[PDB]
């Protein structure tokens, strides 16, 4: 047990459900058998992250903020706004700092258009 | 093999190989004990009469080599599943 | 919890030795033994107040409870106690090794009797990577002889002679080495000390002509405590450990061992126990050290406590090693680690084994070489463990219904959920015979086809112990084929052999392929 | 606290000082040399754990600047340049004494009153050695360039020519013995075929000429003929601007010597003559015999004939010293009365201690070599009566004159009962004031048929009392830094402001308790510096 | 538990109170200096 | 100091006497720990007896790491050696 | 949703010789790491893949095969300011028991960053408001600032493993139905 | 005095084959093994 | 226990122990001398290496750096009996794997 790297990469929330769906596949007919600890915990994680989207193709989610890379270096927040209160710009004000005085263009409504494209 | 002829006495074993567990099992026991900790000695256990006392595997005989399981697999299916890092 | 644990199997790369410090003694110790009396007169069965077989130091009975760790007898691993002395004494084991680093030191300024650049030469023979225990103890002999040829120290210039034993068990510093230069800056004061005590008590012209400065074990540590750490490597020890000081090589605190190594042997000749030699030596140690602690607080004769502190010096020099008695002689630690089959020969080199037998032999031609015959009344006692598999499940079901009365059966059973074992005599067997979860182990009786070690007790050479196959026969002795009697040089006149059985699934294969 | 109380020499002091006011990274390495003696860099890194090779060279240059080690170089015939590094003892006494020099500038520089460099003259001692070495251009190029620093620069030659501002050289950055070896065979550059006979005289002509060279090279620091440059323009005098200089202990330790030696006056006389004798010493420490006396550190001290010569010259220099032999005339006008001179110094002749006794009639000097060994006897016996009963003080005085005392004559000489002396006497075998010596009346030194004698043993009684206090320094310093381990959150919060109204309560009690530490540290340090007249 | 104290244990005087202030800014100068 | 491939393969090609006392030692307890067999068993018990039978057809799925005394590896599969 | 390249040594019992190499070590690492915390890293959930595997060894005593293997798994570490719309099922009178329903409920985050009119009322409410009230079983929005990873075992409930720092400082904090 | 499975109150010691193990009567599980005598 | 009336258990003496290693067998040698005879399980601490009770170190009370192994009991009490006088058998540990 040795730790080599802690933050080796960043994975989108799509593959959190996409690889799990394959792991739900080879798991002997889950969720429909009404008539291991991985049997219990993966129940609670498959109906938590996709709920905000619910109450799809990967090529749409791969090209959301590729055209919306209107930054210089501070672009690590492109991954985090994927399911954070869609179709609202009053919630994006408390997420990112110093954008009340930097983004005063149509980009602040273009962030509204990208966030309303999928919802 | 160390430059001189020498017996198998107490004086003879004091120059063959100084390992205090092997010398504790001979006639004089405790005279090789007190001077050992007085000199802050440090001996590795690989003697036959040493692993017997420590209850470990003897390094010789049928305990020379070690046994290895074949893992019968290559890197043709050891690829990552990485995609969509940040776009 | 939601926490992970990950542990690896580990090995011992090699021991290293040390003498633990005077602060390490109270580190692992947890009780203190200030009082003397073993049995309290409350007259409970284990009456132990403070300084005795303490129930949270350990436990010496199968009816008590170890209050520290837990358990009655098997769970206690033993725990150390400690003593406190009023004033230090020598270590009898280090008594030889405490004058060797004392000849090299100054007796007035506490410095090594060498010059500056000379000792800079000696440690170069230490700093090369190739140094074994032969040459390291060789060059420590050579540097010590250099220091004995140097009369007067470099810091305060006081001359030193030689120091040796006074043969009790104390050492004397033979100071003044005059040849023809009696004009010493110390002798005139030594004559000044001489002259003033010639008028009072005139009976001193004879006995003061020999009497000389001693080094009692109170002066010696306060002679060691002010030496520097920059030159402990010139006398065998290293620094950088906390226990590297030469202060810790005489007794100032002594620990008490656990009671598991000195158990209260109950001989059942009385309602009282024959209490062993270690406790009845350790009892007066704290008793003598108590009256010196209390007597010097009250105020007693220094002509009286001098021999008491010498009595305490000699008594600790016998609790450890009882060779210094100079007289039924009491046993000790060193009195059992050496000798014929005291330790290291009958306890560590040659132990005692389980699952054996020792019967007479009788010849048999009509069975083959590599097969020995075993009688059945020993064959339904000596068992061999056997894990269940899908291959041998069918046979072991028929084997477990036999029980421990007919020959091809079992004695004990251990399910992998069960913790200790289960006996086969008590409880229903056929009701237990049905389940036998395949991941468990049972202990069948010995049967024809297993692997048996067998040898003569006076062993000539490596070809006196061999392996054989077994065969069950209804008589009451060991029958072997006759042509192998020449290795064992047996004579069939009442000599008795002993057989062994391995109890793995691996060493059973070991004995055939090499000792068959 | 038993883990510190037993297994720690004054190494517990020295590891604490670099832990006290320095980074943590050098605490392990400065212990590693003194636990080992000498080691160079190429074996330094293997003994320690957690520091790389150039990480040591990053760290070693830190304490090299503050004069905490003293380096040396040695070459081999086949080997390269090997840098054997030694250990400095007196350079960390600056770090130990560092507050007491600040109150030594004030109490010795008394010509000034109501000066506006009072804050500044305390800052230069905090500047000259806390930054390491110091040269003249280091303070001239500060935030003030000219800014009336001619009143400050010419003030420094007053503070330099009064002493203890010697320019450092290779002599100060090396120890005293390893330079003696290089000059020893410098005086043995003699071919053996010039006059080979009487071979025991051959090191004699080596040692008598190197003795004059060692006396010359120890004056090279004190050679004030080149520490000063005459200014033809706009300045009266100044020291040379290309001089890198520090402060040392030599005037300070001799200054604390007389500061300690004035304390016997207020005991042995009242207040009138104690004011008189202050003037009699202050003119003398500018050039006195050295208190450490570095000429007797390591050499031919082991044989008696040279050991006689180490004080056969020192007293003759002391008696014939021009720098301290005062006429007993000019001191009367230094008091802010020629009859009162030879009357108030008449009791200096009649007092029971050898000060101001032997001299030519009319002119006086202060004898040194036979004076401080009785000062060591004065205060040590007084501390024996401090912490236990004064019956021990009766016993302590009794042994030095009744030589090799017994317990029969102890009742003719001293007068107490036989219930309280043996309780007191045994309280002094434990503390190493007396030495037992047993004489037997039978064979093999039997204990019962024997009697016993005592002895003073003026060596081990004082070695015990020295290191009993040397541990008592850092025992308080270890309780200093554990107080900084506690309350560690708000102290950095109090150091980032440059305010909770109940938090400030827990800041005052931790500040006044540590204030008593530095107060009591100065007390025991004065008791410890008495035993440094060795 | 240890008896027999040193006899130097007393309230701080103003003669050494300012002398003790010269220590606390000394170590703060070194630590907030270069090293 | 690392594994040497088949180029500098410079020891005996032969399964020595101490080898088959160890493989048959360490094969047989795997059979007692419910490992699958590879050879056609009969009605057969005693997992040592099935171990020495499987060695005849060299169907052991193992490989022996012979150490040189300088700290070097050397690999030998159990089928590569002969007896 | 981040990867953590770590190494580990693992064994398998010999009855899993019929199952192939990769799936056998996957199973033995699943029940070793599933729903488990790591000292000073986080909580790993499932092994993502296998980077490289090393030749197997054997203890002479046990008889199993021992393999050291390097791999990264999935571990969620959102951000030091990340919005999370979790739920709640508990309320206490010194802070708020915002605890994620379903996955982990070892989270107690206080209120130290809001207006000065905050206390506790024993009338089904958090405090009296100067504003739709919030209750259990609904999306309650909160963010993350710090965490404390302490793993002490003083042998002689508050599980000290995974504790987070939260805030509700701006408007709209306490319920997601206050916006949108 | 109390077994771990059936909580049996009576313990019988088997001296037949000199194992000297202590077994509860009801279910047959052993209570202690390898006795420790006082020589 | 030595003696037939005290239930026996024979002494595999020192002379037989030389005859085992002349075969070169190294696996029943441990099995006949500690497995069937003197197996006892000891928890030892990694740093400041010596044993402690059920889950402790009792000289650095951390309960953290503890490794479970099994040693001969006749070697365990030696690590108490030799520890009774002032000789400290400091143990130093490695792992078997990753040669
Ligand atoms: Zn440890």
């Amino acid at each position: 047990m040795k730790v080599l790297e802690e933050r080796n990469a960043f994975l989108s929330d799509y593959e959190v459900l996409k690889f799990l769906t394959d792991l739900e596949k080879k798991h002997l007919w889950d969720q429909k058998s009404l008539a291991p600890e991985l049997q219990g915990i993966t129940r609670n994680v498959v109906n938590y992250l996709s709920i905000n989207k619910n109450f799809m193709s990967d090529e749409s989610f791969a090209e959301l903020m590729t055209k919306l890379n209107s930054f210089k270096l501070f672009k690590a927040e492109k991954l985090q706004i994927v399911n954070q209160l869609p179709a609202n710009m009053v919630h994006l004000y408390s997420i990112v700092e110093e954008c009340d005085a930097r983004f005063d263009e149509k980009t602040i409504e273009e962030m509204l258009e990208i966030i309303s494209g999928y919802a | 093999y160390k430059g001189e002829v020498l017996g198998i006495t107490r004086f003879g074993l004091s120059k063959m190989r100084d390992s205090v567990l092997q010398l504790a099992s001979f006639e004089k026991t405790t005279d090789h004990l007190f001077d050992a900790a007085f000199y802050m000695k440090k001996d590795a256990v690989e003697g036959v009469s040493e692993c017997i006392i420590l209850g470990q595997t003897m390094s010789i005989g049928t305990g020379s080599f070690k046994v290895v399981k074949g893992t019968n697999i290559s890197e043709k299916d050891l690829v990552p599943k990485r995609c969509l890092f940040e776009s | 919890k939601e926490v992970v644990v990950s542990e690896t199997p580990k090995r011992i790369k090699g021991l290293e030795f040390s003498a633990l410090s005077a602060a390490d003694i109270v580190a692992q110790s947890e009780v203190e033994v200030s009082t003397r009396d073993l049995f309290d007169l409350e007259k409970d069965r284990a009456p132990k107040a403070n300084g005795a077989l303490d129930p949270k130091m350990g436990v010496s009975s199968s009816s008590l409870e170890c209050a520290t760790c837990h358990g009655n007898l098997a769970s206690c691993h033993g725990h150390f106690g400690h003593l406190k002395l009023a004033l230090p004494v020598f270590h009898i084991g280090y008594f030889k090794a405490t004058i060797q680093i004392l000849q090299g030191i100054c007796k007035n300024c506490s410095a090594i009797l060498l010059s500056e650049t000379d000792k800079r030469q000696f440690l170069h023979e230490l700093r090369r990577p190739g140094v074994d225990n032969l040459r390291r103890m060789g060059i420590l002999k050579k540097i010590l002889d250099q220091c004995k040829k140097q009369r007067r120290c470099l810091h305060c210039g006081a001359l030193n002679g030689v120091v040796k034993k006074a043969a009790a068990l104390k050492i004397i510093h033979d100071t003044f080495r005059w040849v023809g230069k009696k004009s010493a800056p110390e002798k005139d004061i030594w004559v000044g000390e001489w002259k003033e005590v010639l008028a009072h008590n005139p009976e001193l012209e004879r006995y003061v002509k020999r009497c000389m400065d001693d080094l009692n074990p109170l002066k010696t540590l306060n002679l060691f405590k002010q030496i520097k750490s920059a030159d402990c490597e010139l006398l065998g020890i290293d620094a950088t450990v906390p226990s590297g000081r030469p202060e810790t090589y005489i007794w100032r605190y002594l620990p008490a061992p656990p009671v598991c190594i000195r158990p209260s042997v109950m001989m059942q000749d009385s309602p009282a126990s024959n209490e062993d030699d270690l406790t009845v030596k350790l009892t007066e140690i704290v008793w003598t050290s108590s009256l010196i602690k209390a007597g010097l607080d009250k105020g007693i004769s220094i002509n009286n406590m001098m021999e008491h502190w010498d009595y305490l010096q000699l008594t600790v020099a016998m609790y450890i090693n009882s060779d210094s008695v100079n007289p039924k002689p009491i046993r000790g630690f060193c009195q059992r680690l050496k000798g014929k089959q005291g330790r290291f020969r009958g306890n560590l080199s040659g132990k005692r084994v389980d699952f054996s037998g020792r019967t007479v032999i009788s010849p048999d031609p009509n069975l083959s070489i590599d097969e020995v015959a075993v009688p059945d009344r020993v064959a339904k006692v000596l068992t061999y463990p056997e894990k269940v598999t899908r291959y041998n499940r069918h046979k072991l079901q028929e084997l477990i219904v036999n029980g421990p009365n007919v020959h091809p059966g079992a004695n004990y059973l251990l399910k992998r959920n069960e913790d200790a074992r289960r006996n086969l005599r008590y409880g229903d067997r056929m009701k237990l015979a049905k389940n036998l979860q395949i991941g468990d182990v049972v202990e069948r009786h010995l049967e024809d086809g297993d692997v048996v070690l067998f040898n003569r007790q006076p062993s000539l050479h490596r070809l006196s112990i061999l392996s054989h196959y077994a065969k069950i026969r209804p008589w009451r002795t060991f029958r072997l084929n006759e042509c192998v009697c020449t290795p064992y040089n047996a004579d069939f006149d009442g000599d008795e052999m002993n057989l062994h059985v391995p109890q793995t699934e691996e060493a059973r294969a070991e004995a055939i392929n090499l000792m068959g | 606290s038993l883990e510190q109380r037993t297994l720690n020499p004054d190494l517990f002091l020295y590891k604490e000082l670099v832990k006290a006011h320095l980074g943590e990274r050098a605490a392990s390495v400065i212990g590693m040399l003194v636990a080992l003696g000498r080691l160079s860099v190429r074996e330094l890194v293997e003994k320690i754990d957690g520091m790389d090779v150039d990480s040591v060279k990053t760290t070693l240059v830190s304490l090299t600047q503050l004069r905490c080690v003293k380096y040396l170089q040695e070459t081999a015939i086949s080997g390269k340049k090997t840098t054997y590094y030694y250990y400095n003892e007196e350079g960390i006494h600056i770090l130990l004494y560092s507050g007491l020099i600040i109150d030594e500038i004030i109490t010795q520089m008394r010509v000034n009153d109501e000066e506006e460099h009072k804050q500044l003259v305390a800052e230069i001692v905090q500047n000259v050695i806390s930054l390491g070495s110091l040269t003249v251009e280091d303070y001239l190029s500060s935030v003030t360039s000219d800014s009336m620093k001619y009143t400050i620069s010419s003030l420094f030659v007053q503070l330099c020519e009064m002493g203890y501002l010697i320019q450092i050289s290779k002599l100060h950055y090396t120890p005293i013995e390893d330079l003696w070896q290089f000059l020893y065979e410098k005086h043995y550059k003699n071919i053996p075929r010039n006059s080979p006979l009487s071979d025991l005289k051959k090191r004699s002509q080596a040692k008598m000429n190197a003795k004059t060279d060692f006396a010359k090279i120890i004056n090279k620091p004190n050679e004030l003929s080149q520490i000063l440059t005459v200014d033809p323009k706009t300045s009266l005098r100044i020291v040379k601007p290309t001089v890198s200089l520090t402060i040392n202990l030599d005037r300070f330790m001799k200054g604390r010597r007389s500061k300690q030696l004035i304390n016997l006056a207020k005991t042995r006389v009242g207040s009138v003559t104690a004011q008189v004798y202050k003037i009699a010493l202050r003119l003398t420490e500018q050039k006195s015999p050295k208190i450490r006396d570095p000429l007797t550190q390591t050499g031919l001290l082991q044989d008696l004939e040279e050991a006689k010569s180490f004080q056969d010259e020192a007293e003759l220099v002391e008696e014939k010293t021009p720098g301290l032999t005062f006429n007993a005339i000019d001191l009367a006008r230094h008091l802010p009365s020629a009859s009162l001179i030879n009357s108030h110094l008449k009791i200096l002749a009649s007092s029971n201690f050898p000060f101001l006794n032997e001299t030519k009639p009319g002119v006086y000097y202060v004898p040194y070599s036979k004076l401080m060994p009785v000062l060591k006897s004065s205060v040590y016996e007084y501390v024996i009566a401090s912490t236990l009963g004064p019956s021990a003080m009766r016993l302590s005085r009794c042994i030095r004159d009744n030589k090799l005392v017994s317990e029969k004559i102890i009742n003719s000489t001293a007068l107490m009962k036989e219930k309280d002396i043996r309780s007191t006497l045994a309280s002094l075998i434990r503390y190493n004031s007396v030495e037992i010596q047993e004489v037997p009346r039978t064979a093999d030194r039997s204990a019962s048929r024997a009697v016993f004698l005592f002895r003073c043993k003026e060596t081990h009684s004082y070695n015990f009392m020295r290191q009993n206090l040397e541990w008592n320094m850092a025992n308080l310093l270890f309780k200093k830094e554990k107080l900084k381990q506690e309350n560690s959150t708000l102290l950095k919060k109090a150091n980032r402001d440059d305010l909770l109204p109940s938090e400030l309560n827990q800041l005052k009690m931790v500040n006044e308790r540590e204030l008593n530490v530095f107060a009591r540290l100065s007390r025991l340090l004065s008791l410890w510096e008495v035993f440094q007249m060795a | 538990f240890p008896s027999i104290p040193l006899p130097i244990n007393g309230p701080i005087t103003n003669k050494e109170r300012s002398l003790a202030v010269k220590y606390i800014n000394f170590g703060k100068t070194v630590k907030d200096g270069p090293f | 100091e690392k594994a040497i491939p088949k180029d500098q393969r410079a020891t005996t090609p032969y399964m020595t006497k101490y080898e088959r006392a160890r493989i048959l030692g360490t094969r047989a307890l795997q059979i007692s720990m419910n490992a699958p067999v590879f050879v056609d068993l009969e009605g057969e018990t005693d997992p040592l007896r099935i171990a020495m039978k499987e060695l005849a057809e060299k169907k052991i799925p193992l490989v022996i790491r012979r150490y040189l005394p300088d700290g070097s590896f050397e690999d030998w599969s159990v089928e590569e050696l002969i007896v | 949703f981040i990867l953590s390249k770590i190494a580990d040594l693992v064994r398998i019992p010999p009855d899993q010789f019929h199952r192939d190499t990769i799936s056998a070590i996957t199973h033995q690492l699943n029940n070793k790491f599933a729903n488990k915390i790591i000292p000073n890293v986080g909580l790993c959930i499932t092994i993502y893949d296998l980077l490289t595997v090393e030749e197997g060894q054997l203890k002479p005593g046990d008889g199993s095969s021992y393999i050291n293997v390097t791999f990264r798994a999935v571990v969620f570490k959102p951000f030091l300011g990340e919005i999370v719309t979790g739920w709640i099922s508990k309320c206490t009178a010194e802070g708020i028991k915002v605890s994620l329903l379903g996955i982990f409920d070892d989270i107690f985050i206080p209120q130290n960053m809001l207006f000065e009119g905050c206390y506790y009322t024993p009338e089904e409410s958090a405090w009296i408001w100067p504003k739709l009230y919030f209750d259990v079983n609904e999306k309650i929005r909160f963010r993350i600032e710090r965490e404390v990873f302490v793993d002490v075992k003083p042998k002689s409930e508050k599980p000290p493993a995974y504790a987070l720092l939260g805030s509700c400082q701006t408007d709209g904090m306490g319920l997601v139905s206050w916006w949108e | 005095p109390v077994c771990k499975n059936c909580h049996g109150t009576e313990f019988e010691r088997d001296l037949s084959n000199a194992n000297n193990d202590l077994v509860c009567k009801a279910c047959g599980v052993v209570s202690e093994d390898n006795p420790i005598v006082s020589e | 226990t030595e003696g037939r009336s005290r239930d026996g258990g024979l002494r595999l003496g020192e002379m037989e122990r030389d005859c085992v290693i002349a075969y070169g067998a190294s696996q029943l040698l441990l099995e006949r001398l500690m497995i069937s005879s003197d197996a006892f399980e000891v928890d030892v601490c990694d740093k400041c290496g010596l044993m402690g009770y059920s889950g402790w170190c009792t000289t650095c009370k951390s309960a953290e750096n503890i490794i479970k192994m099994t040693i001969p009991y006749a070697a365990k009490l030696l690590f108490q009996e030799l520890l009774s006088m002032n000789i400290a058998p400091r143990l130093r540990l490695e792992d078997i794997f990753q040669q």
